[PDB]
């Protein structure tokens, strides 16, 4: 062989390493989506997270391992397109204004959308039902009544297994696991069982909110190398 | 009279069966081709080296036709069949491991098979080194030899047990974690884990009181006694039973993840039908 | 103003599309296939070749 | 006004679908019955690239058949030496989530685009050696879908925001905007002349456009879904596009209408992308059953089918000196087919 | 760009000496460094190499064992610790600099050069040691190599240099192929063993020593070197 072509196959095998390094950096981090309407307070989550661009990585780290969380908020409304390259990601962390009803509907129709997505067929969906508080208060006040915008809230009970947490208004409670147990259907129908909803409680001022994350991750991970190594 | 030969025939042909669907399903779905899988289907191969070497020897230690079949083919036997219990050994542990830090440390998830197919073949050269010693065959080289063999059995046997107890642990644990309030698809998954949390536990019995009545005999025919002063009846049914149970975790090591992983289920039911 | 705005951009875009020369389809095709036949020769894989230019 | 603008729009829709209709004296198939078949083209694998890590999603051959530039969602642009596998340049991208890249014609910068909306010219040629940033222009309001060089100094680049614009890299900024698709553009294509460019948009519809006159001069909507992958004939007069419809469709310029559908009821998967050999006749499509398929230009008949790969194939493209064929799969591992 | 050579000086034989050299504006981790001495009044000749990362390093005969090459990349630094010094081995040591890869120019640039006065190979032939000429005439040069060096890919592995009058040698060929900021007006051509330079129209700054070099193996071995007198 030549002297050219050696020192060729030299740098070849430099750059060989260097991806060989870089690539246990790429695998050991979580790559995470953030997707949410405009109404939703998907800025807001992301600015408590503090452990025309048209993509903003935010990375935030939690027991020792990266999050790398991207928010996709300076594109246009069509989606069905760069969606696709988000795929094999650990999670798509989905916020929903759960305290206006009028965009709850077309929040609920994103998220169905979303999920019977083909691309995303094998990609878990972090829901993170923001604004609690907010739908505490207006369900409260008894002005707003979620049977006017969903009549199957009206022959709604409250789950016999639910555990409210204290202090909690039979009517906060009922509502919010309404809204939850929508979701939930949402994602059940046409679920093949190949990735889960992870729905989750989310206020304003709520700190013990990335463990929500973490926990959700770890758990997708666990499940994906179970079916990997065929222990499931 | 002495219908144990159809029960040993029955286990030999299923386990074999099953190994070679196992190897079929590796080489033939590109699916079962990932990292994780070729420790699988080496655990199979030495399987299967074990149970066709075990099949020969049966015959050839009854009365069938003399002493033995051969001088030099018994002790190429012997060696092959040491060296695939040492493979199968060393590949149940490997495959343990593996599970732990998949389960137990998910996020330290890698793989290339530039790696773990050399951990295979380090694997094999090992137990071809440790089956060394019989190439050559005082009492005590003999004694000492199966005591070493039952230490080579016993830390397997621990190192096994202790990384299948911290799985069931962690899948246990990993029941809080998941909601479970409204999502069915979540309590099916719940199911799964405590099916597999139960499943390690249920192998690492089927190794251990499978694999503990052989090395037994083995050392009650060396340390208690070295010379064999008259047959025995109750001698008979023990080897028998002792031999069956040593093939009964090969032939189920299959059959295990055929009950754990329903797309394996898929596979192996498809080969099977085709085979037909 | 907007709407009647794209309104007639659309309107001029289309009139400015339907004024273009045309030809029959046989010939268009025709012509096509002249090229196929002279460069069939140099094609990367129409034709095999030996190792020794790989 | 606006209901008379309305029926003069109808009107010539109508006057263009007659006029098309009109010459449609007989298809490309009736023609290219009486040639002789293709035949089998059995294509085998003679390199695999195993340096990227992430799923390849961009890939384009620069003047010179020897190298190879192809991108991956890592953020990582290597420049492939296809003869002897080597790697040239290793880039750096600051934003992983690259979904485009071409190799200029001169050899010296290489182009790449996608989610960040900002394309990163790369100079090759640095007097410094180190690959350097030379413009990271920008001003799309949209996903960079594709980009392609045009000279040592212009470059066209296509945006999610449903227009095309030509760019000044001396002056880092546009020089034309081109508007009329009403999806977002997802296929760019150069003319052999470098007189005109045609892309795709995820309206079931192309168009035809000028580098000199910001101005498109054909539009064709023979389509039933978005399409995703187009390319210009070797001689420039015609082009197919691909469509997750899955068939391919051949339009040709002078025609200006369909001229042949490459379609099959086994094949139901959508297409990613397309590419013509240098003597045309070898139609390479790329479809998302994890495996590349080569349609006959005349006969429309498969001519071979590439399993090579295991996961979707989503970037193929030919040698300009017609010597290999590259296709790049979100596998991670790029195989050149001769 | 540039390279700068330090630690030359007097020293007798049998002592040790270090010379260093500081790379700055260019990634002097990508680029495999070279040393070329020029004894006082004579040719060039190739000293030893090191690789990217200290990977691949190489010494010639006449240096080996006595001379040790090394780097430091983290400092962008050179080092070529000298031990025994011959009074043979008094000569000026040029650091360059190469990167290999297709379509690479390697020895494309020439440090200033560092002074010390102490106290098989491919052999390259050269037509004429000087040639004089006038202003705007067509030069010509050319050169003999005792062995082929068109190599299997096709490329010819031939160098050339032009070191003018108290400057340090200049790429202008690297292969027919023309080098970064060389004017036209050079051309370069030849067989596997016969090659030949040609000044289309030579200026007043051509002037100089034209040094060739074989590359098809690491025993670099430079022409003698043909003068160009005005």
């Amino acid at each position: 062989l030549s002297a050219e072509d050696k020192a060729a196959v030299e740098r070849s095998k430099m750059i060989e390493k260097q991806l060989q390094k870089d690539k246990q950096v790429y695998r050991r981090t979580l790559r995470l989506l953030l997707l949410g309407a405009d109404n939703s307070g998907k800025s807001t989550i992301v600015k408590q997270m503090r452990i025309t661009s048209g993509i903003f990585e935010t990375k935030f780290q939690v027991d020792k391992v990266n999050f790398h969380m991207f928010d996709v908020g300076a594109q246009r409304d069509e989606r069905r397109k760069w969606i696709q390259c988000f795929n094999d990601v650990t999670a798509i962390i989905f916020v929903v204004d759960s305290s206006d009803y009028n965009r709850l509907q077309e929040a609920l129709n994103d998220f169905k959308s979303i999920w019977n997505n083909r691309w995303l067929r094998t990609i878990s969906v972090i829901l993170f039902l923001n604004k609690q508080d907010l739908l505490a208060e207006k369900v409260l006040a008894g002005k707003s009544k979620i049977e006017d915008y969903f009549p199957e809230f009206a022959r709604y009970t409250t789950p016999e297994d639910a555990t409210p947490e204290p202090g909690e208004d039979p009517r906060v409670t009922r509502a919010k696991y309404f809204i939850r147990k929508e979701f939930v259907d949402i994602s059940t129908a046409s679920g093949d069982g190949r990735h889960i909803c992870y729905p989750h409680f989310t206020c304003s001022v709520d700190t013990e909110n990335a463990r929500r994350i973490f926990n959700d991750c770890k758990d997708i991970i666990l499940q994906m190398n179970l079916r990997e190594y065929n222990l499931v | 009279l002495c219908a144990i030969y159809i029960t040993y025939a029955v286990i030999i042909s299923v386990g074999i069966l099953g190994n070679a669907i196992l190897i079929k399903v590796f080489f033939k779905t590109k699916s079962m081709q990932t990292v994780p899988n070729i420790f699988i289907t080496s655990l199979a191969f030495g399987d299967l080296l074990l149970l066709l070497t075990c099949v020969p020897v049966d015959a050839t230690h009854y009365l069938a036709e003399g002493w033995l079949f051969g001088r030099i083919g018994c002790k190429v036997l012997s060696f092959i069949r040491l060296t695939s219990v040492g493979v199968s050994v060393f590949t149940l542990t490997i495959l343990s491991a593996d599970r732990y830090k998949a389960v137990v440390k998910p996020l330290e998830r890698q793989n290339a098979i530039l790696k773990t197919c050399v951990k295979a073949g380090c694997v094999w050269i090992v137990s071809m080194i440790f089956a060394l010693p019989e190439a050559i065959f005082k009492l005590l080289q003999e004694i000492h030899s199966l005591l070493c063999f039952l230490v080579f059995y016993i830390i397997p046997l621990s190192i096994i047990s202790v990384y299948y107890s911290l799985i069931a642990r962690t899948l246990y644990k990993s029941t809080l974690n998941i909601p479970t309030e409204e999502q069915s698809h979540a309590r099916k998954q719940i199911e799964s884990r405590k099916r597999i949390a139960r499943t390690v536990l249920v192998l690492v019995a089927l190794f251990a009181l499978c694999w503990l009545p052989n090395h037994l005999l083995y050392l009650y025919h060396s340390f208690t006694s070295q010379t064999y002063v008259d047959p025995s009846a109750m001698h008979f049914i023990f080897t028998i039973f002792s031999r069956v149970l040593a093939f009964s975790n090969s032939c189920v090591n299959p059959f295990a993840l055929y009950w754990l992983s329903k797309s394996f289920q898929k596979h192996f039911k498809a080969q099977l039908f085709c085979c037909k | 103003t907007a709407s009647i705005a794209q309104a007639r951009k659309l309107v001029e875009q289309l009139k400015m599309e339907a004024n273009i020369d045309r030809i029959k389809v046989s010939k268009a095709a025709a012509d096509l296939m002249a090229y196929c036949e002279a460069h069939a020769k140099e094609d990367p894989l129409l034709t095999p070749v030996p190792a020794s230019e790989n | 006004e606006l209901d008379q603008l309305r029926q003069e729009a109808e009107q010539l829709k109508n006057q263009i679908r007659d006029a098309r209709k009109a010459c449609a004296d007989a298809t490309l198939s009736q023609i290219t019955n009486n040639i002789d078949p293709v035949g089998r083209i059995q294509m085998r694998t003679r390199r695999t690239l195993r340096g990227h890590l992430a799923k390849i999603y961009a890939m384009h051959w620069g003047t010179d058949s020897r190298l190879l530039v192809s991108a991956s969602q890592d953020g990582k642009l290597i420049i492939w030496d296809s003869y002897t596998t080597n790697k040239v340049h290793a880039i750096p991208l600051r934003s992983s989530w690259v979904m485009t890249c071409a190799y200029a014609p001169s050899g010296n910068y290489v182009a790449c685009g996608g989610l960040d909306n900002i394309c990163s010219i790369y100079n090759l040629k640095t007097r410094e050696g180190n690959v350097r940033v030379s413009r990271e222009l920008a001003g799309h309001t949209g996903y960079l879908s594709c980009c392609r060089f045009l000279d040592d100094n212009q470059i066209v680049t296509s945006s999610g925001d449903t227009t095309c614009a030509l760019w000044d890299i001396e002056t880092g900024q546009q020089t034309t905007t081109f508007t009329g698709h009403t999806g977002d553009v997802m296929s760019l294509s150069l003319a052999p002349d470098t007189r005109l460019f045609v892309s795709g948009a995820c309206d079931a519809s192309a168009k035809l456009w000028d580098v000199r006159e910001g101005m498109c001069r054909q539009t064709f909507t023979g389509h039933e879904s978005d399409i995703n992958a187009i390319c210009f004939f070797p001689n420039g007069n015609a082009f197919a596009t691909g469509s997750d419809d899955a068939t391919c469709r051949l339009f040709d310029l002078r025609a200006d209408q369909e001229l042949m559908t490459y379609s099959h009821d086994n094949i139901i998967c959508g297409i990613t992308s397309v590419s013509f050999s240098k003597s045309g006749r070898l139609l390479l499509a790329g479809y998302d059953d994890f495996n590349c398929n080569v349609w006959d230009a005349l006969k429309a008949d498969r001519a071979g089918v590439l399993a090579g790969h295991d996961n979707r194939v989503s970037c193929l493209g030919v040698t300009d000196d017609g010597m290999a064929v590259a296709t790049g799969s979100w596998d991670s591992f790029l195989k050149i087919w001769n | 760009v540039q390279l700068v050579e330090s630690g030359g000086g007097l020293v007798q034989p049998g002592g040790s000496r270090k010379l260093s050299c500081s790379a700055s504006g260019f990634a002097f981790s990508s680029f495999g460094m070279h040393w070329v001495r020029q004894a006082p009044e004579k040719g060039l000749e190739w000293v030893a190499y090191i690789s990217s990362g200290s990977g691949t390093i190489y010494y010639a005969d006449t240096v080996k064992g006595r001379f040790t090459i090394s780097r430091d990349d983290p400092k962008n630094t050179l080092f070529l610790q000298m031990t025994s010094l011959r009074s043979e081995d008094t000569a000026m040591y040029y650091c360059v600099r190469s990167i290999y890869y297709y379509g690479s120019s390697p020895f494309d640039f020439w440090g200033q050069g560092t002074t010390l006065t102490v106290s098989a190979d491919i052999v390259m032939t050269q037509a004429t040691s000087s040639v004089p000429v006038t202003p705007g005439e067509s030069v010509s040069i050319s050169c003999r190599s005792s062995k082929s060096l068109l190599h299997s890919n096709g490329n010819t592995y031939l160098y050339w240099f032009l070191q003018r009058p108290g400057q340090s040698p200049q790429l202008l060929i690297y292969r027919s192929n023309l080098a970064s900021g060389v004017p036209d007006r050079f051309s370069g051509s030849g067989s596997g063993t016969a090659f030949t330079l040609t000044i289309s129209r030579l200026e007043a700054e051509d002037v100089g020593v034209y040094y060739c070099m074989q590359h098809l193996e690491y025993p670099l071995t430079f022409g003698a070197g043909t003068k160009l007198e005005l």
